[PDB]
């Protein structure tokens, strides 16, 4: 069985994971474009690269953990030393405005860098406690909601409650309250590392544990093939939404601040939506409930794109928007686990299936950063903090309606079968 | 901790049916069975029959298959033992004990497991006859048909029901070379007992010894002396 | 299931073999119960050459060709009780003979006696001789008793009491009951007892008369 | 559903044996499996566990003598077993946790280890 302290430290162990993350996943293209002054092929081009060596050098870190053995065990010490690391590089990556010159992109490079290969330090021990620390069977199911919870939860608080903080310690200096942000992020994630290590044990240890094979699998498994590319429309159509919101609700609609209400807010119908969901799946079928998924981001970005010609932009619009997003997000969230058991039943080859869905989460997420930062750098000069100059207009909404385009792709490919 | 306790003795006419039970506190009921033993008066230990939690699991003996049946109940941690039709050779003390579950199922040439605890038992017996008075007689010191050295003195008690009978010398003073045989039971169904002691011959003739025996039962007291003649 | 030895004598620091057949025709292991009189029986080697929790080592088991062995290399004064055997074949438990283990001791004779009905009884109806043996350990001793010569067979009742706790010694009582009607129908009568300790049987005789 | 234990028989000290708990009527893929051993005078004791996944977690007295492995393809848990001493003599029980309503024992199969107890009479 599972107690409650072991849910409670493991949810807040990922609710600190993400409370970290995701400031960064938010708003560093526009601190780096609106703050610090950089250009837009440079972002570009380090954040495709920085992302795309992240996505591919996740395995190491899982031979280095089979290959510690000591008195701690084999995760605890890797988590603590990720914690502090990664604290300090987030700590010091939102201090590049302080540098001048040449070494201003240096330093840039260097802070983003060790900030990826830090987070992965972090994380990996984290997610590979599971089945080792008190599983069984089926005991897994219960335990999976809890820390999925949170990890929604800490997005909607960020998106909420960022703003106002720098608005506050701001005024003719817009990073020096970012720090301090920076700060109290930095608090909440130690706190929840050092609740976690306190209040999980180890039990259930185990011992003992190419290309042409992965291949070999990808071709032979055709089912596995049309996985993998719905996933990764889904994913880059996702971020693209995620991180170009900040630059569309400052320039294109009125910049009074509807951009909380648009994502925090929302994100309660997304948590109604997370808890209730097996009673919604049992009521319906699988199909129709894929379908929807794909369906209602397409109506959020319709309803967003129609009425931002001729209106005020209505209130209700922008949260029923949301609402409608996220309640599509969370269902295709949920939907995605069932799909891979079926898919790889007909080395290990599901050790090894498990990590291609995080590979293809972060190519999609690094191919998406950089075709906003191409798209963006073509049209028009963003950095200027002015008045957003006409025919500029048409390139946002493009970039902020490509998404639909995804979408319907996914759902094309998932009609097939 | 682990212990039984049995209970129901008593005295059963022939054909008079009786009950007893063995009750067990101290572990999980369902992973052992349970067997009762008798031993007879003054002979060795037989068999008699055993029950497991699973009803479909129960044994006898063969010379008492047919008229006693075992039970017991999962709730409470009791097994019953209900006996009729009794005989006059069913005297005895009954024990009961603890096993394995399958005990049948594990019995190979190598393997045998035994029966570790065993509850201290109860009394049956079978009988027709009620409570009687003891009745003492002396025997008298031949006068020079006895060994020189050593003279003898007893008293007999010869009929009486009740199991128990207590037998003294000279207000339980005296205890040198006191014999007190064990009761027979003699064909009329009624024990017989016997107490002697010896004394040197210097002591005759100015020594005096009283028999005195207590029956509990019924109070009755006898202080039969013994004299030469 | 046969215990060969019915009783054995030793003494202390002394090695004992107690055997069991089993000659049942099947094969099966067997587990050996001590048990003093007025008392539960303990189990003490379930398993042929397995010692049960808490049990002393200087018991052993073993296992001979279609013959099973209980030994005990040092005897302390607490070995002295019934052993018996056990072996559960088909669906029933048998149990054994039983081997009084008793005290080796010197050879010591019996003392007899006889008693005549006392002045009293008669009026009852019922006479009732005893004869007497005392003080002698081999328990090998064999009454008769002889009416005007005549031996006289099934009306008679023996009680040995247990082996005595300061010499371990031996009582034997044989009592013979007879009618008033008969009592005087016959002149003298006597008891002879038979010991492997006399060189000739003893025998103590009284008249009917005083 | 329905759990036969085998193997069993007498070894020597320091002797190694094998048992294996043929399953059925549950698929094998399923809650973990684990061995209980229990002696004339004593309880139930637990003496090792390994899950779905293929993690096993082992009791103190049996670690580094005791393993236990699972196989699909056969539909069975095997238990190896090494340097056995006396105190090892008992029935094996082969437990299958979760699914509270019913753990489902089996009757178990009797091992013990005896000095050289004159063998077979083959
Ligand atoms: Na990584």
């Amino acid at each position: 069985s599972i107690s409650m302290t072991t849910k409670l430290s493991y949810g807040f162990g990922a609710f600190g994971k993400d409370f970290a993350i995701g400031i960064v996943y938010m708003y560093l293209m526009y601190y780096y474009t609106d703050v610090v002054g950089l250009s837009v092929g440079l972002v570009g081009t380090l954040f495709l690269v920085a992302r795309i060596w992240d996505a591919i050098n996740d395995p190491i870190m899982g031979w280095i953990v089979n290959a510690t053995r000591s008195r701690w065990g084999k995760f605890k010490p890797w988590i603590l030393i990720g914690t502090l690391t990664n604290s300090l590089v987030l700590f010091l990556l939102f201090s590049a405005h302080l540098f001048e010159g040449t070494a201003q992109v240096v330093f840039v490079c260097v802070t983003y860098i060790l900030w990826g290969m830090t987070y992965t330090i972090m994380d990996i021990p984290f997610w590979s406690l599971v089945p080792t620390i008190t599983l069984d069977k089926r005991e897994r199911e219960q335990l999976v909601p809890f820390p999925r919870f949170f990890a929604s939860l800490a997005g909607f608080v960020t998106a909420g409650i960022t703003l106002p903080f720098v608005s506050y310690v701001g005024g003719a200096d817009r990073g020096f309250g970012f720090q301090m942000f920076t700060l109290v992020l930095i608090a909440f994630f130690i706190a929840s590392t050092i609740v976690t290590l306190r209040n999980v044990h180890e039990v259930y240890s185990s011992d003992n544990g190419t290309l042409k094979t992965i291949v070999g699998l990808i071709y032979k498994n055709d089912q596995l093939s049309c996985l993998l590319g719905m996933a990764l429309a889904y994913n880059i159509a996702s971020n693209i939404i995620n991180g170009f919101a900040i630059y569309y609700f400052t320039y294109v609609i009125g910049d009074a601040d509807l951009f909380p209400y648009y994502l925090s807010y929302a994100g309660a119908a997304n948590l109604l939506t997370l808890i209730v969901f097996p009673r919604l799946v049992k009521m319906l079928s699988r199909r129709i409930l894929w379908a929807g998924a794909s369906v209602m981001p397409v109506l959020s970005c319709a309803g967003l794109f129609a009425m931002a010609l001729a209106d005020i932009h209505n209130a209700a619009l922008i949260v029923a928007a949301g609402i409608f997003l996220n309640i599509g997000t969370a269902l295709f969230w949920v939907l995605q686990v069932i799909m891979v058991a079926d898919t790889v039943d007909y080395i290990r080859c599901e050790s090894i299936a498990y990590s291609v869905q995080t590979m293809v989460v972060k190519g999609g997420s690094a191919f998406a950063a950089f075709f906003i930062a191409l798209v963006l750098g073509l049209i028009g000069y963003t950095p200027n903090v002015a008045q957003s100059a006409q025919t500029l207009q048409g390139m946002q909404f493009i970039m902020i309606v490509l998404p639909v385009l995804f979408f319907m792709m996914t759902l094309v490919l998932y009609f097939r079968y | 901790e682990v212990q039984l306790v049995e209970s129901g003795g008593g005295l059963v006419q022939p054909g008079g049916s009786l009950r007893l039970s063995c009750a067990a506190s101290g572990f999980n009921f369902s992973y052992y069975s349970i067997h009762w033993v008798r031993q007879a008066p003054g002979k060795g230990l037989e068999w008699v029959a055993y029950i497991s939690s699973s009803s479909s699991y129960t044994s006898y003996a063969d010379s008492v298959k047919g008229r006693f049946t075992i039970s017991a109940d999962t709730s409470k941690n009791t097994a019953y033992l209900q006996m009729n039709s009794l005989r006059a050779e069913d005297t005895a003390v009954y024990y009961c004990a603890r096993g394995y579950q399958y005990w049948q199922y594990h019995a190979s040439w190598y393997w045998n497991g035994g029966l570790d605890y065993w509850g201290q038992g109860t009394l049956v017996t079978v009988s027709s006859a009620s409570t009687k008075g003891p009745s003492v007689f002396p025997l008298a010191p031949s006068s020079k048909s006895t060994s020189g050295g050593t003279a003898a003195l007893g008293c007999l008690v010869k009929d009486y029901f009740p199991e128990p009978v207590t037998v003294s010398w000279n207000s339980g003073a005296l205890t040198s070379g006191v014999h007190t045989f064990p009761a027979v039971l003699q064909s009329s169904g009624l024990y017989s007992l016997s107490s002697v002691v010896t004394v040197p011959s210097s002591s005759l003739g100015t020594q005096t010894y009283i028999c005195n025996v207590n029956h509990k039962p019924s109070n009755t007291k006898v202080d039969k002396k013994v004299e030469p003649k | 299931m046969t215990q060969s030895p019915s009783s054995l004598s030793a003494s202390v620091g002394d090695r004992v073999t107690i055997t069991c057949r089993a000659s049942q025709s099947v094969s099966s292991a067997v587990a050996w119960y001590q048990q003093k009189p007025g008392k539960a029986p303990k189990l003490l080697i379930y398993s042929a050459s397995s010692l049960y929790s808490g049990v002393p080592s200087r018991f052993s088991g073993s296992r001979s060709g279609t013959d099973f062995t209980l030994t005990i290399s040092s005897l302390q004064p607490e070995d002295f009780a019934t052993y018996y055997c056990q072996q559960s074949s088909s669906s029933l438990i048998t149990f054994g003979q039983g081997t009084k283990v008793e005290i080796k001791r010197t050879v010591a004779a019996p003392s007899v006696f006889i008693f005549p009905p006392s002045d009293s009884q008669l009026k009852s109806g019922t006479a009732s001789v005893v004869c007497l043996l005392n003080n002698f350990y081999p328990r090998e001793a064999k009454v008769q008793w002889k009416v005007d010569n005549a031996l006289q067979s099934g009306n008679s009742q023996e009680s040995v009491t247990e082996q005595d706790s300061k010499d371990s010694t031996y009582s034997l009582s044989s009592t013979l009951t007879l009618s008033k009607a008969d009592y005087e129908k016959h002149k003298v009568y006597a008891c002879e007892v038979t010991h492997q300790g006399l060189s000739s049987p003893v025998t103590k005789s009284f008249n009917r008369g005083e | 559903r329905q759990l036969v234990e085998s193997g069993g028989g007498l070894v020597q000290p320091g002797g190694s044996l094998r048992l294996s708990c043929a399953v059925s009527g549950i698929i094998f893929r399923d809650n973990a499996m684990g061995w209980y051993r229990q002696a004339p005078g004593k309880e139930r004791e637990w003496v090792a566990t390994i899950t779905d996944l293929g993690y096993t977690a082992y009791a103190d007295s049996v670690k580094g003598r005791f393993t236990i492995s699972r196989d699909n393809a056969k539909d069975t848990v095997y238990l190896q077993m090494n340097s056995l001493e006396p105190e090892d003599t008992a029935v094996y029980y082969c437990h299958l946790p979760g699914t509270a309503a019913g753990d489902y024992w089996g009757k178990g199969t009797p091992v013990t280890v005896s000095s050289l107890e004159v063998l077979f009479q083959g």
